[PDB]
């Protein structure tokens, strides 16, 4: 109750490789929980997705770009609607195509 | 992308060791959303080709986690500001409940102006009347996004200030005619009596000293209109928002004591009470409730028959805190006054040796005998 | 009867009470105002939170209004002289105190927000550091009261 | 006549909003806020109006006034 | 003008009337403390209240027509912040 | 340093007896000592009206002296890399001994204004020769504190010209301007000093 | 009854309010003009967005006339030496207290307008911190209104 | 009788027990106040344990809020000339001590602060040695609260 301070529970957990990306998204999309930092070596070429996340870094470069591209134009962006994260299985390889 | 980042982001602070199946993770979540989090991680399996549910365990070899509060519209601000000098302990007794009802009380006590609690109050409901709006604009002005995000806390600190403003009777000087009035009327003056004062009054200041039959009775409003416009005025408000904000003091800090009792109770510390608070709160109370005591009894005891050598207040507790009387002067107020001075300043001083040195020593003997 | 320079001293209390409280509170803004604007090059967070030491330097001029309006709405022709050397030594028990404080804030919120800048938990140390600041003016508030009230 | 009842009526409508105010509180997280809401309110504007109405009674001194408010005060009241 | 004019018209508007006019109502009830806002001469103590009495009708009309003003501002600023 | 910390230890020290000074004539009720009106009865006339005349020729010269080595030593020095410098920026020490003529004109004017008395009581002396004693004395102070200061200005913007002019020939005709606004003050220094001493006599 | 000498003090009441405040209205437009002009070299769009130091210390010059010319239109061949001593008051009480709000409006236009060139974001906090340094000259400006007044 | 002039003295007694109290106290804590936020950078934990000497300057003026208070009620308009210059030796003797132990312990704290943070062995040392400046504020108060009441 809101007089104090909230009870929180510390918990572990074995996630499953396959569902990872999707337990991580749904926790997010939820928004009530706090992950541990369990990697005190974590480090551009020490963290343990280097690629999936440098992909990111990248496409996110090219949605900039190509964003600069459109606004100089002024093309308009429709920016409709709201959205789900993409698939775990490979589908990023199509969007960075 | 950006969820995809993310996404990656979290899974780059979860630990994979050499010969690592899974991935070992670890979360603070509220024990109310422990089933919530389950079913998200059913759902993110169901949401792939896994049939393993990543179920957890509870932790009990724990560090003290991170502190959360939920918050709304109404509370979020407060928790803000609570925030911003520290954050609580975990289980800790939370600030911002009261903050909601005392910040903006404090704010209106000081901002005592009723027309600018009605301006304030304007100010806040046209921000909140147009949230929905406003909510899709732009945020780069940080003026207006700070008074934005503040928009539910300004609105009671407003609404407040005008109830502080009403009960001093002000705005801009102004008072509201709502009143009826103390003061009386020149043909009052005219009974004989103080009648040659009615003629003095068409060439130079004169005083009403409040005297029985002359004065128009004791009060029932807020503040009397009359000061609004009278030239000693300042006199008179100055002793109300004075011994006021005093006594509003001791008032605060005796609840925040009173916190502090609750707080210690729910950690189950009986040290904290017994060398802190009790010795505490019995330092606080002797030496303040004999202050606001003896404030009620001048407003009872003295008045304007009585009023030219009446006693100061300030004298009687200065001379109390420092056994100071010359046993003349100012009279005294009742039978045995002199006794209570002594015994509640006795009493305090008493306290101090509990929280000074006491806790330190029987701590010292506990760490000894726990070997 | 009373000594017709009587009032001198009294009115010398309320000017006292404002004028040195206002150098007070103007060495504690220009100071602070100082550290502030230096601070605020690579910190555009801390700008607002940084005030503190500022708006605080405001109150030693309120406590300096407080004295300088309780003396000057007690002023008359008649004032016994003894009544006088009470407001003037309000009048400086609060304004010089107030002075004082003026100083430890001016000089404390200017190191305060630079030490902020360069580490954030120093927010609340420099809180705690101005209110043993500003009590100086609240003391000489205090003084002057009783004084202004003997 | 008193001013106790004036009193009496501040007194009783705050104890209605600090005590049937939160047995009159729906369920749900917002209670234990709303509670101390009510409570808190009561508690402090009761005080604030308590104090302020008891340094009002048994005035020691009346108002100064201006030479021209002494002869208005004949009519506009 | 621009929406900032407009908006400005808008809020002076409104707190002008608002206060104008309980002004205009404080002058017409004759109210005690009102006495330094009148511009009063030595002769208005001649004869009773009556010349004082004109002179709270003259500065009641003053507060009314100055929220009539702030009328014209607001119907103005209404019209000027769904131009711009 | 030295110096500086020597004329505010006597300042301060000074205001620091006048302060307690004035405080005790009042409290101890001694308003009848401090008794300004027998400093300003009895302090001759001719003092006032000669400490006048004194600062109004040599405060017009100390600031025309400022006004000369001001221009001078940058004329001077400019002249060595760009000798066109030391004839046409002369006319900003021109403008200084100006502010000194400007001195000597009113002090010729006011001392030969002053007659001797024949008398010593302040009420025989009477309203007319203190008036000529307190007005020479202002008109004469006047004179030679705004002369003080116009000759230290048009020295500091002679310097101005002539460092200017040493690296572009053109600059001076222009920059000449703020001579002459330099030169007004020490005028006006004049023109007020003629109406203060106007209407006095000595007898 | 009154002591021709009488009004000296209040002259000097007058005069005082003028004098300190230009000089404090003089200050905070010479330290602040220094500071916008040294800005505007690097930031020319900033120079009427930081007009306001001085603008204030304009304001101050102001409350200076305010109190000197109800001085001396109150002054008289004859007043009453504690009236005479009040407006003494009065116009110390706003000129020193302007000249502190005008050493206040100097350092804090000076350091905020630089900080506001490297920093747009301080002139928010720069706006608030002059405030805070102009209203001391308004303090100073409510003694001296209630000395002259009373 | 006595003379009216009389209680001058006594409310001088009453200013400076108050305010050079409060210039100690303000040196003593703006010079600790630099030193703990220059320090904070390098040790932050160091910043709850280095408020002491900020605390003992804040103490400073407390006592000469005693002294000050103590005079203030002993104040008549009758008071005899000899109580009044004890109320002023008391005021002096407590009021200049504080200064002189607030000088010490802004030059300890400064120092003693930025010591601490290179070296924490310093603190067991920098605390007897504050403890030695401190004791000036007592014995100031010591003879003051003496001559005060002869």
């Amino acid at each position: 109750e809101l007089f104090r301070s909230e009870e929180m529970t510390l918990a572990q957990l074995f996630l499953q490789s396959e569902a990872a990306y999707c337990c991580v998204s749904e926790l997010e999309e939820l928004g009530k929980v706090q992950f541990r930092d369990l990697n005190p070596d974590v480090n551009v070429f020490q963290r343990k997705f280097v690629n999936e996340v440098r992909r990111c870094e990248e496409m996110d470069r090219k949605l900039r770009f190509v964003e600069k591209e459109i606004r100089k134009a002024n093309i308009p962006i429709m920016d409709t609607g709201e959205n789900p994260e993409v698939p775990f299985p490979r589908d990023m390889i199509d969007l960075e195509a | 992308v950006r969820k995809m980042k993310a996404i990656y982001h979290t899974l780059n602070l979860c630990n994979i060791d050499v010969t690592q199946k899974c991935l070992i993770a670890e979360v603070w979540c509220p024990v109310t959303d422990l089933d919530s989090i389950q079913f998200a991680l059913r759902r993110g399996t169901e949401h792939s080709g896994s049939t393993v549910p990543s179920i957890l365990n509870r932790m009990q070899t724990n560090q003290t986690p991170p502190t959360y509060n939920k918050t709304n519209k109404f509370t979020h601000g407060f928790q803000n500001i609570v925030d911003a000098y520290g954050i609580g302990t975990y289980r800790e007794i939370n600030p911002a409940p009261y903050t909601v009802i005392t910040f903006p009380f404090l704010f209106a006590v000081m901002f005592g102006d009723f027309g600018h609690g009605i301006l304030m109050t304007l100010f806040a409901v046209w921000m909140v009347l147009r949230e929905s709006r406003i909510l899709s604009q732009k945020n780069e002005n940080e003026m207006f996004s700070m008074v934005f995000s503040g928009r539910y806390i300004i609105l009671l600190m407003g609404l407040f200030s005008i109830y502080t403003g009403l009960i001093y009777n002000d705005c801009f000087s102004k008072s509201l005619n709502i009143f009826g009035s103390s003061w009386s009327v020149r043909p009052m003056f005219t009974i004989g009596n103080w009648t040659e004062e009615t003629l003095l009054g068409s060439s130079v200041l004169q005083l009403n000293p409040a005297i029985p039959g002359v004065f128009g009775g004791p009060y029932p409003f807020g503040i009397d209109p009359i000061w609004n416009i009278a030239t000693n005025k300042l006199t008179f408000l100055n002793s109300f928002k004075m011994k006021m904000s005093v006594i509003l003091g001791i008032i605060h800090m005796l609840f925040g004591v009173s916190l502090s009792l609750f707080n210690h109770i729910y950690f189950k510390k009986p040290l904290n009470i017994y060398f802190g608070f009790i010795p505490e709160i019995i330092f606080m109370s002797s030496l303040f409730g004999y202050l606001v005591i003896l404030i009620f009894y001048k407003w009872t005891a003295y008045d304007a028959h009585s009023s030219r050598n009446a006693p100061s207040l300030l004298i009687h507790f200065i001379n109390m805190f420092l056994f100071s009387y010359p046993e003349s002067g100012n009279a005294m107020l009742y039978s045995g006054q002199k006794g209570i001075q002594c015994f509640l300043i006795v009493v305090a001083m008493l306290c101090v040796p509990w929280m000074l040195l006491f806790k330190p020593l029987i701590l010292r003997h506990q760490y000894l005998r726990k070997k | 009867n009373n000594p017709e320079y009587s009032s001198f001293f009294g009115v010398m209390g309320a000017s006292s009470a404002m004028v040195f409280s206002a150098m007070g509170a103007a060495y504690g803004t220009a100071k602070s105002g100082t550290g502030i604007a230096a601070m605020s090059v690579m910190r555009p967070e801390l700008i607002m939170k940084s005030i503190i030491p500022v708006v605080m330097a405001g109150i030693i001029a309120i406590y300096g209004l407080v004295v300088a309006v309780l003396i000057a709405n007690s002023l008359t022709d008649g004032i016994t002289l003894y009544r006088s050397f009470l407001q003037l030594g309000a009048g400086l028990s609060v304004g010089l105190s107030g002075l004082a404080a003026g100083f430890a804030i001016g000089i404390v919120g200017d190191a305060g927000v630079r030490g902020t800048a360069q580490q954030p938990r120093l927010f609340v140390g420099m809180i705690l550091i101005l209110i043993f600041a500003e009590v100086l003016g609240l003391y000489g508030l205090i003084v002057a009261l009783i004084l202004s009230t003997k | 006549h008193s001013f106790a009842l004036p009193v009496i009526i501040f007194t009783t409508f705050w104890g209605l909003i600090g005590i049937a105010g939160p047995w009159f509180v729906p369920k749900g997280p917002n209670r234990g806020v709303i509670i101390t809401m009510l409570v808190a309110t009561a508690v402090c504007c009761y005080l604030f109006w308590l104090i302020a109405i008891l340094a009002q009674l048994n005035p020691l001194f009346g108002p100064q006034l201006k030479n021209e408010t002494i002869w208005y005060v004949r009519f506009l009241w | 003008c621009g929406p900032k004019l407009a908006a400005c018209g808008i809020v002076l508007s409104a707190w002008g009337v608002i206060m104008l006019i309980m002004l205009g109502i404080f002058f017409n009830v004759h109210s005690a403390v009102l006495i330094e806002d009148v511009p009063f001469t030595e002769k208005d103590f001649e004869n009773g209240p009556q010349n004082i009495y004109n002179l709270y009708e003259q500065v009641s009309y003053n507060c009314f027509i100055a929220a009539g003003l702030y009328l014209l501002l607001g119907g103005f600023s209404f019209c000027q912040v769904r131009l711009n | 340093t030295g110096l500086e910390l020597l004329y505010l230890g006597i300042f301060v020290a000074f205001w620091a007896c006048m302060i307690v000074v004035g405080i005790c004539y009042t409290i101890f009720d001694l308003g009848f000592r401090f008794d300004v009106a027998w400093f300003l009865t009895e302090t001759s006339p001719f003092m006032w009206s000669n400490l006048g005349i004194g600062l109004a020729i040599s405060l017009s010269v100390v600031g025309a002296a400022w006004g000369i080595y001001i221009t001078g030593s940058s004329i001077i020095g400019g002249g060595v890399k760009a000798p066109r410098i030391k004839t046409k920026n002369l006319v900003s020490i021109i403008f200084c001994e100006a502010v000194a003529i400007y001195g000597i004109i009113m002090a010729i004017v006011i001392s030969n204004m002053a007659e001797p008395f024949s008398a010593t009581d302040p009420k025989a002396i009477g309203h007319r020769n203190y008036h000529a004693g307190y007005s020479m004395f202002g008109a004469g102070l006047t004179v030679g504190l705004s002369n003080l200061f116009c000759g230290v200005c048009v020295g500091i913007v002679g310097s101005g010209a002539a460092l200017a002019d040493a690296q572009n020939p053109s600059l001076f005709v222009k920059i000449l301007i703020v001579e002459i606004f330099g030169s007004a003050i020490g005028l006006f220094g004049v023109i007020v000093a003629i109406l203060q001493t106007s209407r006095v006599k000595m007898g």
